């Protein structure tokens, strides 16, 4: 049922080994736990902002 | 609360034999847990 990949540097585009990573995620069955960075800026004082 | 699990803790000394003492104290929050699973009952754990 299994055949072995054989990769050599002589291979052209498409025949080369292409490492693939997929980031599958689950939607809102719980409080949010994983996400991106919320950017923060410098602090200011003595002026309404 | 809506999947969020909240535990409030308070450390305090006491000198009494068996029952709950009389007095006033408040429990500050310790940590909130974003678990998101349902609970129907609970059970305590001991040291053998
Ligand atoms: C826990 O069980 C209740 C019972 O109906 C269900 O409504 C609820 O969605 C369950 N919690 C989760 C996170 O699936």
């Amino acid at each position: 049922p299994l055949q072995s990949y054989g990769f050599q540097p002589t291979y052209g585009v498409g025949y080369q080994p292409y490492r693939v990573v997929v980031l599958s995620f689950e939607l809102l069955h719980a409080p949010a736990t994983v996400c991106g960075p919320k950017k923060s800026t410098n602090l200011v004082k003595n002026k309404c902002v | 609360i809506d999947g969020y699990f909240k535990i409030y803790s308070k450390h305090t000394p006491i000198n009494l034999v068996r029952d709950l003492p009389q007095g006033f104290s408040a429990l500050e929050p310790l940590v909130d847990l974003p678990i998101g699973i349902n609970i129907t009952r609970f059970q305590t754990l001991l040291a053998l």
